[PDB]
């Protein structure tokens, strides 16, 4: 998933953008 | 948010907001 890929190492607000609806 | 660790409901947390009224996506794995 992309949790740990945010949670574990750390993204960006521009990732979490691709993750969102 | 700069470096941010979000896992579980941290995640859920900032995706319920980062997207909002934009609807957002979660792993919820089960």
């Amino acid at each position: 998933g992309i949790v740990e890929q945010c949670c574990t190492s750390i993204c960006s607000l521009y990732q979490l953008e691709n993750y969102c609806n | 948010f700069v470096n941010q660790h979000l896992c579980g409901s941290d995640l859920t947390e900032a995706l319920y907001l980062v997207c909002g009224e934009r609807g957002f996506f979660y792993t919820k794995p089960t």
